């Protein structure tokens, strides 16, 4: 069976405008492993983004962590865009600053 | 403690195969071995967490060793992939994912072991408990029944001698490197906790409480309602426990409350409990 | 540390 | 007396499309309140007060985040807070590739005959919806249809979803039309 990804967007530290931090997009529970993931700043793809080494859970489904150092400011909005074969089209998940 | 290794071998071409193996200790990803058939030279063995630098300074040839072991495993892996693709074909992806785990007590003694394989997301074979008898697919729910006699034949043909060595690694070196790794992992790290209320809607609101950078990963986050009135649809809920690069974890939770009440957030991590006001009056 | 041996499939 | 809460054009909307949630309770009230159960929906409090007064809560372009179980009521401190209306399940569809619907023994059925409809998904899902073209709740699931008869259209589509995010359905299966023997 193919498995569709779960997507969570979060920062390493509490968000404070003007203070450097880390934005993360964790995609899990998917299969096949092939997947495209982008972190977006106000709708545009952040270029510096990296990701962890491929790994899988107890049910063999895959997971990856995409990240980038960033500085949030009142004017900006961030999100994670994900595309996978199980998806009709890319999914966009916005960053909830308090979660 | 738990020392786990995850192997993901992807077959794309007869000349294009990838293997990425990750080592995980107590939930922290500390080691990675990667290699592709295309290159192979550029094969690498890297520490992937800060304390692995201490490991390397103390065992200067650790990474070269692991990489040599990895180079070998890939050779065998290349054969195994070509062989499963030919015999089984695939439905979603021609990937072999296998893993082995070590359970030990604080003081390093072997508590439990496991080795498992899965192809195209389907369990192929496992080794548990006494670590002497391999089991096979769950043919009742798996497309792998299409090749049952072949799989059963491969599983039945696994010596007791190739098996015992897997068991001795689990009971031997695996529990032994777990003690070593134990001496280098960070100490208990408590979370930075933050909470408040937001999204006021009439006399209703949402309380939240998030924990940042904690290790180990187990934690309890609870809202304490100092009052009597709570919305009918209210039910506390937490997002999943999520990892960050530095080996620590993250978890945020929320509850629907009457902007009316006194709430605080209680967070217990290890032998430590913090409590902060979240809404007042 | 990784094991030296892989199962032959 | 509880207000009425409904959706226009409906409660099952394709991603990106518009939909308006509507509340009515007493021809004089303007004190409308809407809320999503368990998890708050921020869009609500962003609706202009002018619209709230009319019990109108428009969503120009629906997304996954809008999906949920909603309720409305009317009132204030100053006097009056009514019962909550019956809950409305706002569903968004289109997130996942479509499942396939089949007629178990056959798509051709005799009159008075009952029939087993099966919804199959190549993507692991634990929830399935059978909708008649009016939906029923359940990797494939079974549904029994009948008794069947001619001149009554027996057209169906099915959806797959994850029970942890139940208001988020895949693209719909292809329309299945049964043929009643006559
Ligand atoms: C057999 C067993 O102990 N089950 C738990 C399981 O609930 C948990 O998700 C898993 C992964 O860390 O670790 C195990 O200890
Ligand atoms: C990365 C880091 O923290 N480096 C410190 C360094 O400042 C100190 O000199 C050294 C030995 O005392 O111990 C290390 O932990
Ligand atoms: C031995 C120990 O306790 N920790 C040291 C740490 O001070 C140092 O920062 C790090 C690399 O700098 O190497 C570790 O081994
Ligand atoms: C190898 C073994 O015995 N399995 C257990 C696993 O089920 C459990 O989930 C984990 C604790 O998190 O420790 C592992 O060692
Ligand atoms: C169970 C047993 O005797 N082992 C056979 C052996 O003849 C052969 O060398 C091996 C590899 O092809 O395959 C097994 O089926
Ligand atoms: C289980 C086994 O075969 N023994 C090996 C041994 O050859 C090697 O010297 C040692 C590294 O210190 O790692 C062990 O796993
Ligand atoms: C979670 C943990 O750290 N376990 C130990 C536990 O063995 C001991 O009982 C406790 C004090 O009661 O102190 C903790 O450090
Ligand atoms: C102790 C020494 O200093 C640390 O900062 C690191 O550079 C290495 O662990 C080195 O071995």
């Amino acid at each position: 069976i193919q498995r569709t990804p779960k997507i969570q967007v979060y920062s390493r530290h509490p968000a404070e405008n003007g203070k450097s931090n880390f934005l993360n997009c964790y995609v899990s529970g998917f299969h096949p492993s092939d997947i495209e993931v982008d972190l977006l700043k106000n709708g545009e793809r952040i270029e510096k983004v990296e990701h962890s080494d491929l790994s899988f859970s107890k049910d063999w489904s895959f997971y990856l962590l995409y990240y980038t150092e960033f500085t949030p400011t009142e004017k900006d909005e961030y999100a994670c865009r994900v595309n996978h074969v199980t998806l009709s089209q890319p999914k966009i998940v916005k960053w909830d600053r308090d979660m | 403690h738990v020392l786990r290794y995850g192997y993901t071998g992807i077959f794309d071409d007869t000349s294009h195969m990838t293997l990425t193996v990750v080592g995980i200790f107590d939930g922290q990803h500390f080691f990675t071995y990667h290699v592709q058939s295309s290159d192979k030279a550029s094969s690498r063995a890297n520490g992937t967490i800060s304390w692995m630098a201490n490991v390397s300074a103390a065992y200067p040839t650790y990474l070269d060793g692991e990489r040599a072991k990895g180079d070998l495993i890939f050779n065998q892996t290349e054969q195994n992939l070509l062989e499963l693709e030919i015999a089984l074909g695939y439905r979603s992806q021609s990937v072999l994912t296998w893993t082995h785990e070590c359970n030990t007590t604080e003081n390093g003694s072997f508590v439990a072991g496991y080795e498992g394989f899965g192809w195209d997301g389907e369990t192929l074979m496992e080794l548990k408990d006494n670590l002497t008898l391999w089991t096979g697919p769950n043919y009742e729910i798996s497309w792998l029944k299409q090749q049952k006699t072949y799989i059963d034949g491969k599983i039945k043909n696994i010596s007791e001698g190739d098996t015992t060595i897997q068991r001795n690694y689990l009971k031997g070196n695996c529990t032994q490197w777990s003690v070593i790794y134990s001496g280098f992992q960070p100490p208990v790290t408590h979370p930075v906790v933050k909470g408040g209320v937001r999204n006021q809607n009439d006399n209703r609101a949402e309380a939240f409480c998030t924990s940042y950078g904690f290790f180990p990963g187990e934690i309890q986050i609870t809202f304490i309602h100092y009052g009597d009135k709570v919305p009918e649809d209210s039910e506390p809920q937490c997002n999943p426990l999520l990892p960050t690069l530095d080996g620590t974890f993250h978890q945020g939770c929320y509850v629907a409350i009457f902007s009316n009440q006194n709430y605080t957030c209680r967070v217990t991590h290890g032998n430590w409990t913090v409590e902060i006001p979240i809404s007042v009056t | 540390a990784l094991p030296h041996a892989i199962l032959r499939l | 007396p509880k207000p009425t809460l409904w959706a226009e054009p409906g409660s099952v909307i394709t991603q990106g499309s518009p939909v308006t949630l509507r509340c009515q309770g007493g021809q004089e009230t303007q004190e409308y309140r809407l809320y999503r159960e368990k998890k708050t929906a921020p869009w609500i409090t962003r609706i202009p007060q002018e619209l709230v007064k009319k019990g109108q809560f428009p969503i120009p372009s629906i997304t996954w985040e809008h999906a949920g179980r909603y309720r409305c009521y009317y009132g204030s401190d100053t006097a009056g807070r009514s019962e909550s209306s019956d809950p409305l399940e706002l569903v968004v569809t289109g997130a996942y590739i479509k499942p396939t619907l089949s007629a178990q023994p056959s798509p051709v059925v005799n009159s008075g005959g009952n029939v087993t409809l099966q919804c199959d998904s190549q993507v692991a899902f634990d929830g399935f919806i059978l909708c008649k073209e009016q939906c029923l709740n359940s990797s494939r699931a079974i549904f029994s249809v009948g008794p069947v008869s001619p001149s009554r259209r027996w057209w169906y589509r099915c959806y797959a979803y994850d029970s942890n995010s139940p208001y988020e359905w895949s693209l719909p299966s292809d329309l299945l039309e049964l043929l009643v023997l006559g």
